[PDB]
């Protein structure tokens, strides 16, 4: 069972460095070219680099000469990824991957966030207003990723969708949807859960029936 | 160095439906190699030189082609093959990707279910002012929505975000937020969303009055 | 005639042109042909050997590519400047053939060789003439007994002498050309085509180098790579009395 | 007269023994050390690949260097066009000449087969048009001589002399013009050092052809008159050449 | 810790063939160059060939080219080599050794014994006749190798030699000395343990004064 | 095909003495190698591309050399170091051997213990007879034995044995033996052990009579 494990995600100030690693296991560290890729969020890969752990070569993608830095430590079957000067451009998922022709084995990937923004709690305001009736919550302007949102306690689980978070100006905002049948609200209370583990924030909010 | 076209970027298939996605290179190469991606996890090396079938893959799949033009064909669609699939080339260094192909499942289509919301009290105290709309479980995913405000058209101030394909019901959903400044918000009265789907030649269309 | 010779140099030029199109449709298709071989062997290399990158393999084909280039060979004796070879080496001057597989890489090189071939090929040329007159005596000699026979069987004293010189040439073709494809077929692995080819790029002194017979000797056959010499000497010499001769015909003409 | 012949073929046979001597002295060395070079970069390798057998990585130079050798490029992986009209060209004229540079080789056994035929007429067409400007351009050069030829007369120069003068003349202008002004010319042009120019300028005006250098295979942009006025060059040196070359033969005789 | 570890010493009659096997671990088999290498009775080292065992690739000293077939077992990361029509010349050890330049890791060897002989037990004979005194054991005409001889059931283990076996027509003989003080035999007495595992054969004989 | 010629094929040191063997190749070789041998088992790689040194191998060991000619040397001999070395070339398929270089221990002279026995009574039963000598704890190795029966020497059905170098006193042993059938035994009376070394001119001889 041939693994390559990447560390986890990193979150840094624009202009500093940052460093990551993918340790394999389940065959020979040395034996095979090690690359990495960049995915910015859902769109095409790009090959970044690759180093030869044996000898130690690396050759760059003239995009990346500037910017990555690729090391290894074979005592530890290691391999490791320095990115310089990072700005918001960098934010994407990073991957170790083996092969020399063909990328056969790849790391789960490694999210990197560049920001300047300041951890920050959202606010959670109710979306209020047939015999399906829908509910929402509009959380904004928190940072960083992730926010959970639940409703009922977990209670009322079907009939929702959670929107994707977007940028605005430095900040996230995402809300969330839940549908229920009509006899159900306002007759029982619906309420959003909202926690920001970033900011140990734990919001919870109740969806009342406009005046 | 080497461009990869992959196109159509998206296209859609029901399952026992023979699928097929082409990836021209910008210059010829001897081989082509596929990866396979769903949402959340790394590629998975899927087909390799041209034609050979990745460990895990079954036989419904399927690779050909030659010099500068290469395709990846699927038998008969299941339901688990939904997912982006990318080509890549090492012929020349660097090696090189495409931008992918996002293969969907097919359904019968669905209109939107709308629902339009004014902003919290709790929000406008803080002198801010989102007006949110949620299109919800719609098939296919082509969609427009237009905002309103007194009547007249508006674009600026707006934020949309999409759900993945629904792993259950395969529609999708989308919300749209209009964000305004209490005082824009509090000179006017009539506030529309306004929805364009395949579905329909007649818009569907939520307003609300401020009072 | 200056006007005469203003339309030969046409003609010429459209033999030239004439040229151009047919090896151009010829060859043109296949320009490509070794950049492919090398790109199969890089990658066949690479899907044998993962320890290996690409960009690695490309610095082992340049490094390869520059001692090759500075005379090395592939090894799995073969020395192209020992005292046989240079020989031979000197001989592709003198006689202007040239083949050039093997460079010079020196400009002491490059300096001496020149002053070599300004002294050597006149001097060459000499001993060719001298060669030529000689063995055309020992052919036509021989030719002369079959001559008799003609003049007892009462041909034409002038269709005699046009006999004479076909058999003159073909005797010679027989010995200076059929018979050497025929041995470096069998000595070479050459096939029939390439073995003509290759005698003829010589015996006219072209000297593409694509392909070379005498450069080095081969053990269990000795006699082989003087004999080659032998052959050139005598060859060249055949060749050049045609092309005398049929020059000969043509400038009056 | 066979004695003499026997004494002229013992003479070049020695004339080959001293040659062989000094390229041997001039060149194995740095041959030898090629070789080495080549060793070098094989041990390199093996002890940075350990998946890699000496015995394998022998085939591949093998097989490298037979790509080379068949015109392959080290650099690159995969325009400008070899066989182009205007190489293809200047190939044919390469045979007709008997220079045979062979930079470039036949690869189709058509190639081959059709190359036979095409010298075989096409070298004794050009040998008679050689021949014609040979004459011409003595005559040119003669007729032009006479004018200054004229001025020693007077100046009461001996005529044996002035004879002599003018060849003199006669040799350095013509020199100047086929030797000395192409030289110049493909230093600049295609970046020879001196030395490599005149190199190039004998080898090929000797029709010896080695093929190391090659002046205009194609054409340069930006210098549209560069590639012909080399043709017309390699043709006007030829003659030249040919009118110098039976004559240092005739001193060589006198010896 | 990289390690080959070769199957055990082999027997075979002449014309035979037979095969032997190398199994790594601690590192990556496939990473690697393997060659065998013969050595026969203390004596030059002579490579046999090698193969590589990711491409299937071998080649093998011109000696040995009809000899020895080099293969290998991906899977099991264990590497070949069979030998042909064996001779007596054959009776040698054989190691697998690791490396494309120099031979960094070897097994352990195994020995290969080409021979008609039959499993035999051996004759055990006692060797009897100042300070200190020596006696012996021979132990002859057994097959195959090996014996061990302990005295005292191991109770005297200074001054013993055991001195290497020799074939005689097709068997084996060898002896062992040991020495004592001549205050101790025969007082006390001395017996030699002689243990031949091939033919299980366990026999004791005591060291009686003439 | 390269040759290697290690002279002499054996060579004795003392302890702290400087020990150089050499190995000369027939054309030249960039680079030596070394193993280490001690009888009963492998070689060991000790020194590698001509003066690098194993990982287990002490540092008075030390290699040098270059084209035709290579040494390996001990700064200061132990009595760990008594083993056969054996250089070894790859700068040529195939890798070839030299023959070794036996390095023994020196050690102050020590005559042979000299011991003879008849026949045991249980062999002459079963037809047989052999007489054994044991020549035991001598130093140097070089040694000659002469078996004489009735005062006339016998050189028929002698087999010899020697020890390797002892671990702990550095001497050597060998055992002689002479095989007759009883009948040839019962023939004769005298037999005599004579045994010759350079730490006497005079034979040390052993003798018993069959009465
Ligand atoms: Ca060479
Ligand atoms: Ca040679
Ligand atoms: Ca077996
Ligand atoms: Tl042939
Ligand atoms: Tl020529
Ligand atoms: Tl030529
Ligand atoms: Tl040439
Ligand atoms: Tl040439
Ligand atoms: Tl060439
Ligand atoms: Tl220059
Ligand atoms: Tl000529």
């Amino acid at each position: 069972e041939v693994q390559l494990q990447q560390s986890g995600p990193e979150l840094v100030k624009p202009g500093a460095s940052m460093k990551t690693s993918c340790k394999v296991s389940g065959y020979s560290f040395t034996g095979y070219i090690m690359n990495w890729v960049k995915q910015r969020h859902g769109k095409n890969l790009e090959w970044i680099g690759l180093i030869n752990p044996n000898t130690g070569y690396t050759t760059y993608n003239q995009k990346f000469k500037g910017k990555a830095t690729l090391t290894v430590d074979k005592s530890s079957s290691t391999a490791y990824m320095e990115l310089l000067s990072l700005t918001s451009e960098d934010s994407a998922i990073y991957y170790c991957t083996r092969g020399n022709y063909v990328f056969d084995y790849w790391g789960q990937g490694t999210t990197l966030t560049v920001s300047s923004a300041k951890t920050t709690p959202p606010s959670v305001y109710p979306l209020a207003p047939n015999s399906m009736v829908t509910l929402g919550c509009l959380v904004k302007g928190y940072f960083p990723e992730p926010v959970t949102v639940t409703w009922n306690s977990g209670s009322l689980s079907s009939g929702v969708h959670t929107f994707p978070a977007v940028l605005q100006s430095d900040l996230y905002t995402l809300s969330s949807s839940v549908t229920v049948p009509s006899s159900s609200w306002p007759s029982e209370t619906v309420t959003c859960n909202v926690a920001h583990p970033a900011s140990s924030t734990k919001v919870d909010k109740k969806i009342v029936p406009r005046d | 160095q080497i461009v990869l076209t992959q196109s159509p970027a998206i296209m859609s298939a029901s399952p026992g439906e023979k699928v097929t996605m082409t990836c021209s290179a910008s210059s010829s190469v001897s081989y082509m190699h596929w990866y396979q991606q769903k949402s959340g996890t790394s590629p998975k090396r899927w087909i390799y030189d041209t034609s050979k079938l990745a460990s895990g893959v079954p036989a419904r799949f399927s690779g050909s082609g030659s010099g500068t033009s290469y395709s990846l064909t699927i038998s008969s669609m299941e339901a688990e093959d939904a997912a982006t699939y990318y080509c890549q080339q090492w012929s020349n260094s660097p090696p090189t990707f495409g931008a992918g192909a996002k293969l969907e499942l097919k359904r019968a289509d669905a209109a939107p279910t709308v629902s339009i919301f004014p902003p919290s009290s709790e929000q406008l105290t803080s002198g801010g002012a989102s007006v949110v709309c949620f299109l919800n479980n719609f098939y296919p995913k082509d969609i427009n929505v237009k905002w309103k405000i007194d009547g007249s058209e508006r674009q600026n101030g707006v934020l949309n975000s999409w759900t993945d394909q629904d792993s259950k019901d395969s529609t999708y959903s989308m919300s749209s937020t209009l964000t305004l400044t209490k005082d824009e918000y509090e000179r006017h009265n009539s506030y529309t969303c306004e929805a364009t789907h395949k579905t329909s030649t007649s818009p569907i269309v939520k307003s609300f009055n401020r009072n | 005639r200056s006007t005469t010779l203003l339309a030969l140099l046409a003609l010429v030029l459209l033999y030239l042109v004439s040229g151009a199109l047919v090896f151009r449709a010829l060859e043109q298709p296949h320009e490509q042909q070794a950049q492919r071989e090398l790109g199969e062997v890089r990658e066949k290399f690479l899907r044998a050997h993962p320890c290996v990158s690409d960009q690695e393999l490309g610095l082992l084909i340049k490094e390869v590519a520059d001692a090759l280039g500075g005379g090395a060979d592939p090894e799995t004796s073969h020395s192209a400047w020992d005292l046989g070879s240079a020989f031979f080496f000197s001989g592709t001057i003198i006689t202007t053939i040239g083949y050039g597989n093997v460079a010079l890489r020196t400009d002491a090189g490059r300096l001496f060789c020149i002053f070599y071939a300004l002294v050597g090929i006149p001097l060459f040329g000499i001993l060719l003439a001298g060669v030529g007159d000689r063995l055309g005596s020992s052919l036509r000699h021989g030719i002369g007994h079959i001559e008799a026979i003609f003049l007892k069987w009462h041909v034409p004293p002038e269709l005699v002498r046009v006999l004479s010189a076909m058999l003159f040439l073909l005797i010679g073709c027989l010995l200076f050309v059929l018979t050497p494809t025929f041995v470096f077929c069998y000595m070479e692995d050459w096939s029939k085509l390439e073995a003509i080819y290759f005698v003829i790029v010589t015996l006219t002194t072209v000297g593409f180098g694509d392909y070379v017979a005498g450069a080095d000797p081969r053990q269990d056959s000795p006699a082989y790579q003087p004999l080659v010499w032998f052959w050139i000497l005598l060859g060249l010499a055949y060749f050049a009395s045609v092309l005398t001769t049929i020059g000969n015909w043509l400038r009056v003409v």
